[PDB]
């Protein structure tokens, strides 16, 4: 994205001498509704299923909120031993149609 | 005849009515039912983890033997036809053991008689053909109609494909047949280890059947003794 800054030069003794010091000030509040910029083209959430002390699911929610474009991801999880896994219920679903994935 | 056609129906029927409810997903994860060496997800477990080009040994989840991975691997889509077979089997071999085992024994009770080593008012202590006529059949009803027994199949556990072994071990001992003995025996050893305590009593009742004489200073009893653990040892 095109950003504009603003630059203050601290080594120019313009900006900042023996007498006198830097304060910088800015007016910002939250945006309308409307004119507020659009979300990033991903984010992801994390939660546990179930209740109980014996068993349990793992889920992760991936989004993509790009218009036309489809990209791909990594995804790396690290489990203790102690929450043993069960590989054999292992599920990728996107729009309710399984997905297969590349390299496991 | 028929009571034992009528008791395996009634015991199929059961089953299969309870294979189909919404209480199998429930009785497949009791404690009390399947264990570390018995769960059949664990056996799922294993057969996806050889897919996916890892060891099934290399884990913390999968405690099965070899065997149980081929026959599964063949049988997975007919799982639920294996074990109600397996228990059927089981209780037919009982059936016939124990029609054998009162043979033997009101044949050997018969032989006391005559030789009067009994006292002279016991009876009421003496067995009669009409009271052992029924008890085969009852075997097999009490095993079959058990609801533990239901319960470990409706679960799919593998401990019944160890009491399908032992009761073939027995069948095959009362039959007096020592080869087919000593395989079974070793085929329940390798699932788990602690039948092999059942080797003695074995022994000794092929040994009684030989009319061999157990004693010390004897020379048949040594030489059939090293035979069926040779057999034991090398199945
Ligand atoms: C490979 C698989 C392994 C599986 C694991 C299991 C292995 C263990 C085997 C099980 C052993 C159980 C019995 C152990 C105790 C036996 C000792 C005993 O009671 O002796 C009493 C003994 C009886 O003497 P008796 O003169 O006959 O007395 C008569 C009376 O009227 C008294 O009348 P009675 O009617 O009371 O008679 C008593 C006795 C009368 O019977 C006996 O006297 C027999 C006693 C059996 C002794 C067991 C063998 C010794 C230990 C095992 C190791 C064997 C070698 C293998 C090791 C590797 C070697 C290469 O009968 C019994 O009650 C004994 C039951 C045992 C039968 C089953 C055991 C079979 C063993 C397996 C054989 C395998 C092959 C061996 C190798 C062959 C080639 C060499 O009295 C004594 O004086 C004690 C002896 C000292
Ligand atoms: C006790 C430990 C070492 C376990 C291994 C058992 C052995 C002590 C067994 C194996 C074979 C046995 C022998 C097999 C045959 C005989 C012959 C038996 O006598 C006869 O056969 C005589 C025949 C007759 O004249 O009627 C006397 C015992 C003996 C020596 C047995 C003594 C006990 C032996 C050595
Ligand atoms: C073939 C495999 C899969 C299963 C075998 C099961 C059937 C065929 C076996 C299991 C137990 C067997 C029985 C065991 C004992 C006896 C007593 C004997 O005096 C006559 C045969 C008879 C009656 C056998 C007939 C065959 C039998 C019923
Ligand atoms: C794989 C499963 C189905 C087992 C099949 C039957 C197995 C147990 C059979 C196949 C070959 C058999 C062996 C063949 C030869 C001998 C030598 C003999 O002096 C003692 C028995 C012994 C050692 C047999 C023991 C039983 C045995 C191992
Ligand atoms: C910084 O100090 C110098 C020297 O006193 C002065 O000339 C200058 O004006 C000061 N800062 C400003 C206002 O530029």
């Amino acid at each position: 994205t095109r950003k504009t800054y603003a630059i203050y030069d601290l080594l120019d003794t313009a900006m900042i001498n023996n007498s006198r010091n830097l304060n910088i000030q800015l007016k910002w509040k939250r945006p309308p509704e409307n004119e507020a910029p659009p979300v990033p083209f991903l984010h992801a959430q994390r939660y546990v299923s179930g209740y109980g002390l014996q068993k349990g699911e793992l889920s992760t929610l991936l989004y993509n909120t790009h218009p036309y474009r489809a990209f791909p991801v990594l995804l790396l999880d690290t489990v203790p031993w102690y929450l043993r896994l069960y590989v054999h219920t292992l599920t990728i679903t996107s729009k309710g149609k399984e997905n297969k994935p590349s390299y496991i | 005849a028929a009571p034992l056609v009528l008791v395996l129906v009634v015991a199929v029927t059961v089953r299969a009515a309870l294979f189909r409810s919404s209480l199998a997903e429930f009785i497949s994860e009791r404690v009390e039912v399947v264990s570390p060496l018995s769960s059949w997800k664990r056996v799922v477990e294993g057969l996806s983890l050889l897919d996916l080009g890892v060891s099934p040994y290399s884990g913390a989840v999968f405690h099965e033997t070899p065997l149980i991975i081929y026959l599964f691997h063949f049988l997975i889509d007919y799982a639920e036809l294996v074990f109600m077979i397996t228990d059927a089997l089981t209780a037919i071999a009982l059936y016939f053991a124990i029609q054998d085992f009162n043979k033997v024994v009101f044949k050997k009770q018969k032989l006391l008689l005559e030789l009067d080593q009994y006292a002279p008012d016991v009876a009421e202590l003496i067995r009669t053909p009409m009271e052992m006529r029924y008890i085969p059949l009852k075997v097999a009803l009490f095993y079959l109609l058990n609801p533990y027994t239901i319960l470990s199949c409706v679960a799919k556990s593998t401990c019944a494909i160890n009491n399908t072994l032992i009761a073939f071990f027995i069948l095959t001992t009362i039959k007096g047949s020592a080869f087919l003995s000593a395989i079974f025996l070793a085929l329940a050893t390798y699932q788990s280890l602690y039948p092999l305590t059942l080797f003695v009593p074995g022994l000794l009742y092929l040994l009684q059947r030989q009319y061999i004489p157990v004693k010390m200073k004897s020379k048949a009893f040594w030489i059939f003794s090293w035979e069926y653990a040779m057999m034991y040892v090398g199945s």
